[PDB]
RNA sequence: GGUUUGGCACCUCGAUGUCGGCUCAUCGCAUCCUGGGGCUGUAGUCGGUCCCAAGGGUUGGGCUGUUCGCCCAUUAAAGCGGUACGCGAGCUGGGUUCAGAACGUCGUGAGACGUUCGGUCCCUAUCCGUCGUGGGCGUAGGAAAUUUGAGAGGAGCUGUCCUUAGUACGAGAGGACCGGGAUGGACAUACCUCUGGUGUACCAGUUGUCGUGCCAACGGCAUAGCUGGGUAGCUAUGUGUGGACGGGAUAAGUGCUGAAAGCAUCUAAGCAUGAAGCCCCCCUCAAGAUGAGAUUUCCCAACUUCGGUUAUAAGAUCCCUCAAAGAUGAUGAGGUUAAUAGGUUCGAGGUGGAAGCAUGGUGACAUGUGGAGCUGACGAAUACUAAUCGAUCGAAGACUUAAU
């Protein structure tokens, strides 16, 4: 309980790890207000796990995250487990927290919610 | 429950004294020189001015 | 914790206790005052519950009586425990042994270690 | 907590066995008591060869308790059975011996002869 | 005879001396001044009136409630203090104040086991006919009267409510206080007064400590 | 007197639709308890009657659809009545009064008046009323805090035990008044340290079956799959507090002096005393109290003949980061002079020995590296991320008369 969504307690957990695992490879996503104060307090705890390198973690970072596939590293595949411990969290090893912003774009037409860009710092 | 009478346009017209929408709080988007709902990025070409976005 | 309430209680605070987890048959001697002298009661029994939370808290150690079971609570901080001393020490994969108050008398054994 | 119909065992060899409850004495519109306090019980079962026959209304004390009592240094006690004793008209049992640990509590002056009879108190 | 602020910490236990166990509020009471007298020579009654808690001193772009403005400057300049946040007032004292700002100490209150705190409430905002007033609610399996308060009123010779009936509303934020509690333990070093029992309010509430009257 | 059974047929048949108990009240005095007296065929404990007295209190069950009622265990006491025999746009539908069926009985007959088994209880609150909570303008300049209390709400109950005293009074048995202390019952309010409850982004064990290519490790779904514990919060059965003692005027009554009426006489002139009741004392709201109060403090000019303006000052606010506050608005903690949230590194609490490897064994599993690892809400620390740039409202102090 860190805030509820409208989501049944069930939904939650699976939506947030629709998000978090869409935002490490996308390096930006568009989307509702609350959907994105609460994904910046998720994908902050994985990159923690990504400046440690273990294998404990890095087995407990994948009960978070999902297992899609990234073609384009000029034909090499990428899962998006390996596409941290790699270009993301190497790119953040001296930066102690806060890894994400949130910048306000405008109310969307036809449903009046208040979208935000979240992307990487 | 149904109404007992018919509400007259006296007591019409003062029910809806609170029934209205608010100005939007807008600014000058000093780079290019536009309008802008504050605290937000502008949807024209437009930084953020803190944050240059 | 706050750092105001925690300098307030150090003096409330008495440490000379042994260290113990649950699982384990201590042997309690309490102070009384029933009677001409004020004299120290034994209490023999295993231990259930925690001993934390602070400067208040507190543990709990039952026995089997004569036939009907009993239990004290007893803040561990107290003037009226006198000391404590352990008899056996147990392996119970618990923290909580709330198990042990409906098992009978060959089924609330605990091996040793 | 006693309360207005629960069933107790009876502690001693009175001639009796399960006794009920009628009413708990003391002030008005009470509705429970603890350690110390007189009921109105009623004998529901009884030993064959006893001096108090079935359905006969007799007094007791709660000797023990599943609720216990707080005492002055913060302690507590839980016994697990309830228990009483018939007492007669005055204060007194109206047995001979007690089978089982009375609570410390029991005794203010007032029930010298229940705690001069029990195995351990 | 007079009192002090405090602002609530927390609740543990300490003994006593005796076997006891007393259950103790933790109340912590810094840097109070004495602001003015107000006496009878000027117009009104008799009183003098602490502060608490200092804030600082004035900002030109002074954007919220940290800062302190210009009216509420000059008032705690004739006294020279620095200006404080809570700022009360004690009628029922002696004059043994000073009006210019003297500190008031926590070390008056070492044995007076005399004590009303006066606290706000908790507020607790959820609202209903029973929680709020403590009422009985009806059979939840044969009948259907679950959660509700009943008659409003008795009947058409009345056709009115009566002025005070009990109905749903926001419950909480009430001052009230609680009357003769006592103290167990002052400090120095850490200004913190230790009253015995539960204070009215939330944590980093408010309490004001003053000597009963009964 | 207007509660019972009635008498009259005035209001409602284009609806006034009928008994008891739950929920929540509220009023009367013809008083059941407690408070103060007067007689007594009142020795003392208990009682009986009658007068002043409405401040609070007035139990839990069996049998009946029950109204009455009868009984059982208590208790200081288990008061009688009005409010559409209070309350069904708040609930119940057992009952009374629908269609089915059966008995007894009456009827030649269709059917009928005492019992019996079953039998749909509808509605989104416009106005007055009530409980909460915000805008507008007013209080002769504009603002930040602190308060007097006109009036009006809240609270009001009482048991038992020891001691004065086995004294007073009594043939005995029995056994006090006025006082002085301790300790509980029900009810009200506050709070989470203690015992306990919930704890659905926390920790652990385990059944089924698909997935991560496979062994090992883990994710989905089965009420949260089930089971054992559980921090903050919110609570009661838990823990603290309350009704204290006074003061002024009175009722029934007991009085002192005293005439009408040489005496007597509580009264008509004058004076004392007297109750849980009345007015204050204690707790809470309160200057829209248009009779709109009071004390400290802050800001005070450039204009124009526009006789009065346009703006800024002091001060608040839209906007964003939030809770100790919350339906929304409000209140409160903050906005780079920054610790208000998120992350982060440290802990406290919670679970109870992570994975990988090393050793033991035929394997299930066990030990050691290690009070280990994981950890949502509570305590600290540091500007790394977002509270940016900015905008709108807001004074110039009228007149008359006695003072200076």
């Amino acid at each position: 309980g860190y805030r509820k969504l409208g989501r049944t307690s069930d939904q939650r957990k699976a939506m947030l790890r629709d998000l978090a695992t869409s935002l490490i490879i996308s390096e930006r996503i568009e989307t509702t207000e609350a959907r994105a104060k609460e994904v910046r307090s998720v994908v902050e705890k994985l990159i923690t796990l990504g400046k440690k390198g273990d294998l404990a973690s890095r087995r407990n970072a994948a009960k978070t995250l999902r297992n899609v596939e990234i073609l384009n590293e000029d034909e090499t595949t990428q899962t998006a487990l390996q596409k941290l411990f790699g270009e993301i969290a190497e790119r953040y090893t001296e930066r102690q927290g806060g890894y994400t912003r949130i910048l306000k774009q405008g109310p969307r037409r036809g449903d009046g919610a208040e979208s935000v860009i979240i992307e990487l710092v | 429950a149904v109404p007992k009478r018919r509400t007259s346009k006296t007591r019409k017209n003062k029910r809806r004294t609170h029934f209205k929408i608010s100005v939007p709080g807008m600014t000058e988007c000093p780079n290019c020189g536009e309008y802008k709902l504050s605290h937000r990025v502008c949807k024209n070409c437009g930084s953020y001015n803190g944050e240059e976005v | 914790n706050h750092k105001l309430i925690e300098a307030v209680t150090k003096s409330q605070l008495r440490t000379d206790l042994p260290s113990f987890r649950p699982g384990d048959t201590l042997r309690v001697h309490v102070r009384i005052i029933e009677g001409t002298r004020e004299r120290i009661q034994v209490f023999e029994g295993v231990v259930i519950k925690r001993r934390g939370g602070g400067v208040s808290e507190t543990f709990t150690v039952r026995k089997i009586s004569s036939g009907v079971g009993v239990e004290r609570t007893f803040p561990l901080h107290t003037p009226k425990i006198e000391k404590i001393e352990v008899k056996r020490r147990g392996k119970v994969r618990r923290a909580k042994l709330y198990y042990l108050r409906s098992l009978r008398g060959k089924a609330a054994r605990i091996q040793e270690i | 907590m006693i309360q207005q119909e629960t069933r107790l065992k009876v502690a001693d060899n009175s001639g009796a066995r399960e006794v009920l409850t009628i009413k708990v004495l003391g002030g008005s519109g009470r509705k429970t008591a603890n350690i110390g306090d007189v009921i109105v019980c009623t004998v529901k079962n009884a030993t064959p060869g006893g001096v108090v026959k079935k359905g006969d209304v007799v007094k007791a004390v709660i000797v023990r308790t599943k609720s216990g009592v707080r005492r002055n240094d913060g302690s507590y006690i839980k016994f697990d059975e309830n228990a009483c004793v018939i007492i007669r008209d005055d204060k007194g049992p109206r047995g001979t011996r007690i089978f089982g640990p009375v609570a410390r509590e029991l005794r203010e002056g007032n029930f010298m002869k229940i705690v001069s009879l029990a195995p351990e108190v | 005879t007079k009192g002090i602020l405090g602002r609530k910490i927390g609740m543990t236990q300490v003994f006593g001396e005796n076997g006891e166990l007393i259950p103790v509020t933790v109340v912590e009471a810094k840097e109070n001044v004495v602001l003015q007298k107000k006496t009878v020579e000027v117009d009104g009654y008799n009183a003098i009136q602490v502060g608490f808690e200092d804030k600082k001193a004035y900002k030109k772009d002074a954007k919220s409630n940290k800062y302190a403005n210009k009216p509420a400057e000059g008032h705690a300049k004739k006294a020279d203090a620095a200006p404080k946040r809570f700022i009360r007032e004690f009628r029922n004292v002696d004059v043994d104040a000073y009006e210019v700002g003297q500190e008031v100490s926590v070390d008056t209150f070492v044995a007076g086991d005399v004590i009303d705190v006066t606290g706000v409430s908790k507020g607790k905002g959820f609202q209903g006919a029973i929680k709020r007033h403590g009422q009985s609610r009806g059979p939840m399996s044969h009948g259907h009267f679950h959660r509700a308060p009943g008659s409003v009123g008795m009947a058409s010779d009345a056709s009115r409510v009566f002025k005070g009936q009990k109905m749903p509303g926001r419950m909480g934020g009430n001052t009230v206080t609680v009357q003769n509690l006592e103290v167990v333990q002052v400090d120095t070093e850490n200004k913190v007064i230790l009253v015995k029992g539960n204070v009215p309010g939330p944590k980093k509430g408010l309490v004001e400590i003053r000597t009963s009257i009964k």
